[PDB]
């Protein structure tokens, strides 16, 4: 029942391949929607059931706005290469905007800028204030401040027309976005040195929360357990891996246990 | 400072393992800045075919991802790497799929 | 929809 819309804008002073000097993309729940990159020159949809509910005028705007912020980069980068009296080389300026549904229905507005990976300033539309996380952001801070009509435009987007926004392109991904997919489970063994290292791999699930453990005797092993982070399959499905050293001779004692939300039960798996 | 931030990497098939039975090879990069990354699969040392790289993603800590995925046949004895360059490196990183 | 941007650092 939660859901998200977020922008990210990144410009780079040294472009390389797969890093365009600029790129804006779209996301809903964590779901790609669109992308305008330099080369491109334009804002197109990247899920069709997003592309099935826009239209020409639609992605127009998105171009001219996204643009604007390709000539905003490319300026802020210099401004801030001379801020930090930094040689000219390779550096990254980004933008994360956009808004949450929460469970209570209530929302969230973000707005934060990241300069060479580490927070720069952030917006508070709640107070209308920035924080500056980085000293050299004071300045930043203090000029944008003075800024109060723009600072009440990203209000009011933030909180109607973003949210307003999301509410609806929820409504157009309802067949994608609640889908349920089955995680397909297997168990794999290794011997190696009086020590057998069991492998549980999950592969295939939707949505992304999961939950995988090994038991011994029914009784969950989390110190023991060594376990991946979630990653994306191409089809947008998921993986997790969770493996356990044990003694060769309890091997029979031992079972993967996995939960999600797709699964009317606990699955429990045996080598 | 400048954050240098090493890749982490999973290489892992679409569906379990099965000897012989057509698969999915993914390597998915994740946690790394500056954004520059070169990613590689490859089969024997050798390079694969049919390889797809998806654009990147964005972490809202700054960091970012990379999924690059090809068709595989897993045999017994055949070893696919996923082979990543990054500044956080002094030299290229290989990431077995353990069969 | 994305929001305009009107300043600069």
């Amino acid at each position: 029942e939660p859901h998200s819309l977020r922008y990210f804008d990144t410009g780079v002073s040294d472009p390389s391949p797969g890093v365009p000097r600029f790129v804006s993309v779209g996301y809903v729940d964590g779901h790609l929607i669109d992308h305008y990159d330099s080369e491109t020159q334009r804002t197109e949809p990247r899920a069709d059931w997003f592309a099935a509910n826009t239209d020409q005028q639609y992605w127009d705007r998105q171009t001219e706005i996204s643009r604007g912020a390709e000539q905003i980069f490319r300026l802020d980068l210099e401004t801030l290469r001379e801020r930090y009296n930094q040689s000219r080389g390779s550096h990254t300026w980004q933008l994360m905007y956009g808004c949450d549904l929460l469970e209570d229905g209530s929302t969230r507005g973000f707005r934060q800028y990241g300069y060479e990976g580490r927070d720069f300033v952030a917006f508070d539309k709640d107070t209308l204030t920035f924080t500056a996380a980085d000293a050299g952001a004071q300045i930043t801070k203090r000029k944008w401040e003075q800024e109060g009509t723009d600072a009440e435009r990203w209000k009011f987007y933030l909180e109607n027309t973003c949210i307003e926004g999301l509410r609806k392109y929820v409504s157009y991904g309802k067949d994608v976005l609640e889908r349920r997919e089955r995680p397909e489970v297997q168990v794999s063994g290794m011997e190696a040195d009086k020590i057998l290292t069991l492998s549980c791999r999950a592969h295939g699930f939707y949505p992304r929360p999961i939950s995988i453990s090994w038991l011994k005797d029914g009784m969950v092993q989390e110190q023991e357990t060594k376990r991946g982070s979630t990653v994306p399959n191409s089809d947008g499905t998921y993986h997790i891996w969770a493996t356990i050293d044990v003694l060769p001779g309890e091997r029979d004692k031992y079972q993967c246990r996995v939960e999600h939300a797709s699964l009317p039960q606990p699955g429990l798996f045996s080598w | 400072g400048q954050a240098k931030a090493a890749p982490k990497v999973q290489v892992y098939s679409r569906h379990p393992a099965t000897a012989g039975t057509e698969n999915i090879l993914n390597c998915y990069v994740e946690g790394f800045h500056p954004p520059k990354i070169d990613i590689a699969l490859l089969k024997n040392g050798e390079p694969m075919k049919d390889v797809k790289y998806n654009d990147m993603s964005f972490g809202d800590d700054w960091t970012f991802q990379r999924l690059v995925y090809a068709p595989f046949t897993p045999t017994k004895s055949d070893v696919y790497t996923c082979r990543v360059d990054h500044e956080a490196f002094t030299e290229p990183q290989s990431f077995r799929w353990e069969p | 929809l994305r929001k305009r941007q009107l300043t600069v650092l």
